[PDB]
């Protein structure tokens, strides 16, 4: 335990010379052994779901709860966890004569999660009787969201 | 008696441990929505009113904590001393009811009145916390919908589990606000303008911190009160664009009301809602958890369920510890055997015990009372005091026997009358020691009382009967095996 | 050991006199509680997004923690709430005397495992994480005799003269202030704002 | 307590620095409740003495002869103290309680030491210090085996229960502690009492 | 063990609630090696007495 | 951005948190030449070659 | 300590039977593995830069 927890202190004394893609891609301190205890494959007899989508399901369904049970000290996924993927066309973006920075800060502007207050939080004038939370831009929850951006 | 003794075991109730006036205790306000502070404050204030006035005699202090959030309220009632609180009609238990019963009028207000369980977070006791969890994609909805007809098909059966009921808060009206992204980089105005104004203005920001007095702060922005009550003002605020135009929030954004919960619960991860309940009067928890758990299984497909703190209690009593009883008993037959020299003779110790907890649950059963830790305790010590009566009593008649050769129809009683004396010295005074802890009057007393009644009836009738069963107990196993 | 005993008394004395000092001793430095630490350890891990809303403050807080939440020992279950005030509450248990110390540590290094993933105004407002019982030991008021001062004014005092000082003794898990250390306050007025065309 | 007696501490080093009309007040206290209540039980641990002690002198009407078991009560009682700064365990109600019910446990072994011995005397006529080892050695197995099944009893109800079951180890640690003591005693304090006080 | 045992309590809780075709398959478990290997030295035991 | 992908922003998907990145499509990232076929604007509103 | 065993049976019976049971107890209690935890400890740090 302490010998994990030593590394990681000293670890974060140097999180913040890290680059911003790998902070946000995220580190990571373990303490476990170089052998596997046992593998649990996840198959798929209907033919129904592909390979990514059986790892997208057992990584939002089983590996996040599986990890969490004690004894386990590094769960490796085979496969990945579904993500939003843009792929993006170089023809099309120098036709209509566009960056992927465009594509990246309207990603950033058009999905995201903003904080915005409540009607008539605290504090407020005396005698309001109308306390309620206030919903602006939220997440963005399909494909086809991201694809009318 | 052993079955006088079964029928007394099984018909006397089960606890833990006995709620204790503590001097102090706490009163809980719930509003519906969204409630205003306002509010709730006049709720607290007719709790305070009553607390001051309508109980001078006992309440010292009411520390009212209005916060977190605007619908809630908690009461910190402190009382006077103990000496000053005589009777029943002064303790909690019924400051509390008649507190409670006084709430009751309370319009759209969930006020309650409760005593501190004992002891920290060791209120482990009190029914149970049934989770349901959103084992799949199914949202925040469907979730709200299974809730509800799992709240519903409970309070059908109020004849094994009731005050079926959730514990987070219901779904209140939202304000949701459409920024119409193509008119607002027509307009010429940055999102990030839009973004930043709204939420520095109705939600307030952490800009930077300042110095007041040699100690750092922080400083917030915010909208000033009158600016951001009710909804079209909204439209009062402008954002610059490009150019230098000053642009409505009208022109772009589009509002409207909606429908979301304040406090969204998480289970292990998975969404999830917390539902509480008790077991009905008659019944146990346990059943109460098979007919939850069996009610939660005609649920719509993807809606799971989980037991968590005084659910993950957990197991099992009274369903595994007569097995600690049971290797007891065994061992202590097993030293005797040792002691004795002999498979037989031991029984005439090993029937003492039943002579003692025939007191014990008679003084419990007639009390009130109920079968607790200091209750199980007492037991115990009352059946190793029993034995040690019986014990030596038997160890003196055998001594009778292998050491001058008397038959045991004289040895016995022989021996009986050279240990009558000390028995009945051992029973008395700790008869009469026990006695101040049946008679404690206020603090701590119900576990004085808890420990002193089932001891000193265990102990009255332990030492009444066994100076009678004891030496038959020995001639009946000392014939009946050899 | 009797008849030896019984020809020398002043030794059984000896060893019952050496007994009543022992327990003479072990009478005044043991620590006199109501019961033993019975309630399993409840690591808590507490955040507050400012102005938020509650799905807002559980897809962007809540959830970016309780992913990076695993391979943490003697870990029993955890519970989370997300409040419409903006705020999340994560309360992990474990296992009965397991050792609280660790118990805290591991779950703060899998927290900043997703420390950048958390928005910016989090990272300000900043997390927190405690290891305390969730039942209260005593409350301290603080009142004012000479109306002097209001309940923000003591609040602030209280904030920056006592609960700073208060919380660092050891024992103390988690300190809950009734009220609000002082704050510059910029109340904006929209009407100036857009006459003199300012954002 | 040391928690709640070191907030005293840390608080009056602020009361004089203190603002004109600042006054602090205690609305919630949990701390004075375990005082009167651990008190509470110290007081008919006296009680208990002194009607032990009452019992006593109306059945062997001696002065000095009722002072053996009364002596041999606090020897007992403290000497168990030791053994739970020695096991880890606090003076807490649920290790109190357990004492209380020990004094019947102790008193038991002490007065079949005491009144053997006197019947001894008032049917051999033996001088005490002869009946007293003829008296000890017709009584010290049964005491030991005693001392073995009771053990026997208590032991097994500190496994385990959990949460719930800690209590019953504060007891039965409690318990048969002041039992190998009663019996240690039994046989090094009390024979040696009989020998040189009874008349 | 524990561990391993663990494993398929948490697992069981998502079998019932698993999609059409998702079969779970155990290709890699050193855990039912050393269960036959304790067993037949607990074998050798008792042939022993 | 184009030929080693990157992480944007988060979104939600099925109530799961789950990550967002942008990434050239597998065409026009296989061969060489291929960094020929980006452009990048330039500051007054022309297009350039990479 | 022998002829004093020799001449009480059953309270070497009892010392017997008590430990069985204690044997019998440990049995439950304790965990089953392959091997003691032989392996000096292994902390690892993980990062990726996308």
């Amino acid at each position: 335990d302490i010998a994990q927890v030593q590394v990681q202190n000293k670890l974060q004394l140097a999180m913040p010379l890290l680059p911003q893609e790998v902070q946000q891609q995220g580190v990571s301190v373990e303490k476990s052994s170089s052998s596997f205890l046992m593998v649990v494959g996840v198959i798929n007899t209907d033919g129904t779901m592909t390979q990514e989508d059986i790892s997208d399901y057992v990584a939002a369904n089983m590996k996040d709860a599986i990890s969490r049970t004690s004894g386990v000290g590094d769960v490796q996924l085979f496969g990945s966890q579904y993500a939003m993927r843009i792929w993006m066309n170089p023809n099309e973006l120098n036709k209509f004569q566009l960056t992927p920075v465009d594509v990246i800060t309207a990603i950033k502007a058009q999905n995201a999660q903003v904080a915005a207050g409540q009607l008539g939080g605290t504090p407020p004038v005396k005698g309001q009787q109308l306390n309620a939370s206030i919903i602006a831009q939220t997440r963005l929850t399909s494909t086809e969201e991201f694809g009318k951006i | 008696i052993v079955v006088g003794m079964a029928y007394l075991f099984v018909r006397l109730p089960s606890s833990f441990l006995p709620d204790e006036d503590q001097g102090v205790f706490m009163t809980m306000v719930q509003l519906p929505a969204g409630a205003t502070q306002e509010r709730t404050q006049k709720v607290l204030n007719e709790v305070t009113h009553y607390y001051l006035t309508k109980e001078k005699n006992n309440v010292e202090s009411v520390f009212a904590v209005n916060g977190g959030g605007q619908n809630t309220g908690i009461a910190f009632v402190s009382l006077k001393d103990w000496a000053d609180r005589p009777g029943e009609e002064n303790k909690v238990e019924a400051i509390t009811m008649r507190a409670t019963r006084a709430f009751s009028q309370i319009k759209d207000a969930m006020v309650f009145a409760f005593n501190l369980p004992a002891i920290v977070e060791l209120g482990t006791a009190t029914g149970f916390d049934f989770e349901l969890i959103d084992q799949a994609g199914l949202g925040h909805e469907k979730l709200t919908q299974a809730r509800n007809q799992l709240l519903a098909e409970a309070a059908k059966h109020p004849d094994m589990l009731t005050s079926v009921r959730p514990n987070g808060l219901e779904d209140t009206p939202q304000f949701k606000i459409d920024i119409d992204q193509e008119k607002a980089q027509a307009l010429g105005v940055s999102i990030n303008d839009i973004n930043t104004t709204l939420g520095a203005a109705w939600g307030g920001s952490y800009v930077n911190d300042f110095i007041d007095r040699g100690r750092v702060k922080k400083v917030y922005v915010m909208s000033e009160a009158k600016y951001r009550m009710l909804p079209d003002d909204i439209g009062d605020w402008y954002v610059r664009a490009a150019d230098g135009q000053m642009v409505p929030f009208s022109a772009f954004s589009s509002s409207r009301w909606e429908y979301g919960s304040p406090r969204l619960e998480r289970y292990n991860g998975l969404p999830s809602m917390e539902i509480l309940g008790q077991a009905a009067p008659g019944k146990s928890t346990g059943e109460a958890m098979e007919l939850m758990e069996q009610l939660a299984s005609k649920l719509p497909t993807g809606v799971g369920y989980d037991w968590t703190g005084m659910s993950y209690q957990e197991r099992l009593s009274g369903n595994q510890a007569p097995s600690l009883y049971a290797i007891s008993l065994i061992v202590v037959f097993l030293c005797l055997a040792a002691l004795y020299e002999s498979w037989s003779i031991p029984f005439s110790v090993m029937l003492v015990v039943p002579l003692g907890v025939i007191g014990a649950l008679l003084a419990a059963t007639f009390r009130g009372l109920t079968n607790d830790v200091y209750f199980q305790v007492g037991l115990l010590t009352t059946i190793g005091l029993s034995a040690k009566n019986a014990i030596l009593i038997v160890e003196f008649a055998k001594d009778l026997m292998d050491k001058e050769g008397k038959g045991l129809i004289e040895a016995t009683l022989d021996a009986v009358r050279m240990r009558l004396r000390p028995i009945l010295m051992t029973s008395l005074a700790f008869i009469l020691g026990v006695m101040p802890l049946v008679i404690s009057t206020g603090a701590g007393s119900g576990a004085q009382n808890a420990v002193g009644t089932g001891v000193m009836g265990g102990m009255v009738t332990a030492t009444v009967l066994a100076i009678f069963f004891v030496p038959v107990f020995f001639v009946v196993v000392r014939r009946r095996f050899s | 050991m009797p008849n030896f005993f019984i020809d020398r008394p002043i030794f059984a004395w000896v060893i019952a006199i050496i007994i009543m000092l022992a327990g003479g001793l072990a009478i005044l430095k043991l620590p006199v509680a109501q019961y033993p630490t019975i309630a399993p350890p409840a690591v808590t891990i507490s955040a507050s997004y400012p102005g938020a809303d509650a799905k807002t403050v559980q897809d962007t807080v809540t959830q970016v923690i309780e992913q990076n939440m695993n391979g943490i020992d003697n870990l029993m279950y955890m519970s989370s709430n997300s409040d419409s005030t903006g705020t999340v509450q994560i309360t992990l248990t474990f296992e009965s005397g397991t050792d609280a110390d660790i118990a805290q540590v591991q779950v703060q290094n899998k927290l900043q495992l997703a420390m950048p993933l958390l928005p910016q105004e989090v990272q300000q407002q900043g997390v927190s994480v405690e290891k305390s019982s969730s039942s209260f030991l005593m409350v301290v008021g603080v009142i004012n005799t000479d109306g002097t001062m209001t309940q923000e004014d003591i609040s602030d005092y209280v904030a920056a003269n006592m609960k700073d000082a208060i919380s660092r003794t050891s024992g103390v898990g988690d300190v809950q202030l009734f009220g609000s250390q002082y704050a510059m306050r910029i109340w904006m007025n929209p009407n100036e704002l857009n006459k003199f065309q300012l954002t | 307590l040391d928690t709640a007696a070191a907030i005293r501490a840390e608080l009056a080093k602020m009361e004089p620095f203190f603002p004109s009309g600042l006054k602090i007040v205690y609305p919630y206290d949990t701390t004075p409740f375990v005082k009167i209540s651990i008190h509470e039980v110290v007081k008919t641990l006296v009680e208990a003495i002194i009607l032990v002690f009452l019992v006593m002198y109306l059945f062997l009407q001696n002065f000095r002869a009722t002072l053996i078991p009364t002596i041999a009560v606090p020897v007992v009682l403290l000497g168990t103290f030791a053994v739970l700064a020695a096991f880890g365990f606090s003076i807490n109600t649920l290790t109190m309680f357990g004492m209380v019910l020990a004094i019947g446990l102790l008193v038991d072994d002490a007065i079949v030491v005491v009144e053997n011995v006197e019947r001894v005397m008032a049917e051999e006529g033996l001088p005490p210090k002869e009946a007293t080892r003829k008296s000890m050695g017709q009584i010290q197995g049964a005491l030991v085996g005693i001392a073995m099944v009771l053990s026997a009893v208590f032991v097994p109800m500190a496994f385990f229960g959990g949460s719930t079951g800690a209590i019953y180890r504060q007891f039965s640690i409690t318990i048969v502690s002041a039992m190998a003591l009663s019996v240690l005693v039994a046989l090094i304090l009390t024979p040696a009492l009989c020998a040189t006080m009874l008349k």
